[PDB]
């Protein structure tokens, strides 16, 4: 939902991969970032 | 195959879906092509490189 809102998933304008010379997985979340993380990582380690 | 796969991946990632990366890889591949063309070297049907 949030990727649809800000257009950072592959396909819409704000996708970083067309603008940064690095993979989507290797892009900081504050930029167009892939927030794909497991729930266990999100629960134990944190959010960022 | 370690390079056929890499070139196909980089091309699919530069064309079609657009990424600013995957152009460095294409640059390396074209640099290798330009290295190959410095010295002529014939190759027959079974040895096409």
């Amino acid at each position: 939902k949030v990727e649809r809102l800000y257009g950072t998933a592959p396909g819409m304008v704000n996708h970083p991969a067309a603008y940064l010379q690095v993979k989507h997985t290797d892009t900081p979340i504050p930029l167009g970032g892939n927030g794909a993380m497991s729930i266990m990582e999100l629960a134990t380690a944190g959010i960022g | 195959m370690s390079d056929k796969n890499l070139l196909k991946r980089a091309l699919l990632g530069y064309s079609h879906k657009r990424q600013k990366s995957m152009l460095y890889i294409l640059g390396l591949f074209k640099f290798l092509m330009k290295l190959s063309d410095e010295t002529f070297q014939h190759e027959r049907l079974g040895q096409f490189s």
